[PDB]
């Protein structure tokens, strides 16, 4: 879960 | 909201991961001992028959 | 009692003094045959020598008598001998061994608790 | 005793007269070679092939553990 969290968050951060 | 998920994430993380050290510990301790009031004696003469 | 509800330790206390193994040691502290065998006069109440364990344990077991006190919770030991020093030396040698014998009782469970967080801490250092 | 009372000392009385303990015993010990050496009384040795049902009896018959009620304490001759 928190892998799946980190990967959303880096992925909307641009 | 994004920041909200991940502080959720890593505190689900945390805690598993406490729970799982807790557990192994906890596993392993000798947590009771089997004390002895009279250790075996060696006998001298038979008692039977 | 407690050093800061405890029939328990009275009980192993009644259990113990009527044992081999306090017998050993008391045995070999103050020669209890030596002084058991010398009243040659009787031979109704002298430890014969020669005699077998199992029969010294018998005869110690007959010399020294433990009464309980439940509804008042005391222990009382009367101690037979053929002279009033070693009968009150006996009894001394009792009372210590025993204090000593109930605090070895606690002192094993907490060594291999002190064994177990040793190796954590170990680990936990690595 | 519990390192930090009367169902423990149930479990180990149920546990001593086991044939899970006397399979143990019999790996570590060889009992059946030990209660078989008399040949010269047959009504206290343990007949060689006998059956494992009879060498638990035996081995029951044997060990002996007696428990102080009001003391809570477990004696095994």
């Amino acid at each position: 879960r928190l892998q799946e969290a980190k990967r959303q968050l880096i992925a909307f951060q641009a | 909201d994004l920041q909200l998920q991940v502080g959720f994430a890593e505190d689900a993380y945390k805690l598993a991961l406490a729970a799982v050290e807790s557990a192994r510990i906890e596993a392993t301790r000798k947590l009771k001992s089997l004390v002895v009031v009279e250790p075996p004696v060696l006998p001298e003469i038979a008692e039977y028959p | 009692r407690q050093t800061s509800a405890s029939r328990e330790d009275t009980c192993y206390l009644q259990t113990y003094i009527h044992s081999m193994g306090l017998l050993q040691k008391l045995d070999q502290q103050l020669k209890l045959r030596e002084h058991f065998g010398t009243p040659l006069r009787d031979p109704l109440f002298r430890l014969w020598g020669g005699t077998s364990q199992e029969w010294f344990l018998e005869y110690y077991r007959s010399r020294v008598e433990v009464l309980m006190d439940d509804i008042c919770g005391l222990l009382t030991v009367r101690v037979q001998g053929f002279e009033p020093e070693f009968a009150q030396a006996l009894n001394r040698a009792i009372l210590e061994e025993s204090e000593r014998f109930v605090n070895e009782l606690s002192h094993r469970m907490a060594r291999e608790q002190g064994q177990f967080a040793e190796a954590e801490l170990e680990r936990a250092t690595a």
